């Protein structure tokens, strides 16, 4: 004797920010579910970062390119705020060459199948000369929750090429998630709740799939709870 | 002295427990430890503190 949630409707305000809601609800388990899943989704959401870049003129983090005023330093830091869909490989290798005078968007990266550039308008650099030109080599990961460089740098993996320049992985797409549970009048019965879940991301996790995904994490784990040895 | 060799080495240091942080106001601390998103509290926006 109970009831269940199913998943209705799932409001998409903007492209990255979404509300998604689940009717029927037992009294009591609106703020469990709104918390299990709050938790899930924050910590474990898989998306894909970028992990390493390569530019052609540049040895290390600290040195700068003719031509650009963004220090390389801050180029990788405007990578790691890249947000990227990749769909079938872990691996992926973009490739971005640009020249002339003009701000350096995402969008000039050179457009493969199987990867999507969610914000073509982010920018990544800006060159200012008109012989200036810039190239490099971006190999994007697909991960769950947030490895920085110094640990990875223990599977160094021959990391020999000093043009290789280590980027702090956030693989992570959940940027944000609140929950309200609020009384959901069902045609025939008193009191019932509704839990409605706002959540912003940077747009590479659709919010079903996101939903789907943090239920069946919390659902494996309850399978580990099911079966107790006491052996 | 024929000839010097210099070497600089740049780090990046990132905050973990134990560094001192503070304010301007004389409030002073250790880096106690560092929570997940999800731990820390949050307003009914859902913007963690």
């Amino acid at each position: 004797e109970f009831l269940k949630p199913r998943l209705v409707d799932i409001e998409q305000v903007s492209s990255t920010h979404a509300k998604v809601t689940l009717e029927p609800l037992e009294r009591g388990f609106g703020h469990t579910l709104g918390n299990a899943l709050r938790r899930i989704l924050l910590s474990s959401m898989p998306g894909c970062a970028v992990t390493e870049v390569e530019i052609d003129g540049v040895l290390h983090e600290y040195s700068t390119k003719e031509g650009v005023q963004e220090d390389i330093l801050e180029i990788l830091l405007n990578l790691k705020g890249l947000a990227v869909r990749v769909q079938g490989k872990d691996e992926v290798i973009l490739t971005l060459n640009k020249s002339g005078i003009g701000p350096v968007t995402a969008a000039d990266i050179t457009h493969d199948g199987d990867v999507e550039i969610v914000k073509p308008q982010h920018v990544i650099c800006h060159l200012t000369d008109e012989n200036a030109s810039i190239s490099m080599r971006i190999k994007v990961q697909r991960g769950r929750g947030y490895v920085p460089a110094s640990t990875r740098i223990h599977s160094e993996e021959d990391e020999r090429p000093i043009g290789r320049l280590l980027v702090d992985a956030c693989y992570s797409p959940v940027e944000r998630i609140a929950y309200n549970v609020e009384a959901a009048r069902v045609e025939q019965r008193t009191d019932l709740d509704k839990l409605v879940i706002e959540m912003e991301t940077n747009g590479t996790i659709d919010p079903e799939e996101a939903i789907r995904r943090a239920a069946t994490i919390l659902a494996e784990q309850l399978e580990a709870f099911v079966d107790l040895r006491d052996v | 002295v024929l000839k010097i060799v210099k070497v600089y080495l740049a780090v990046k240091r990132r905050i973990q427990p134990g560094d001192k942080m503070a304010g301007r106001h004389g409030n002073k601390g250790v880096i106690s430890k560092i929570n997940p998103i999800e731990d820390m509290p949050y307003d009914e926006n859902g913007t963690p503190v």
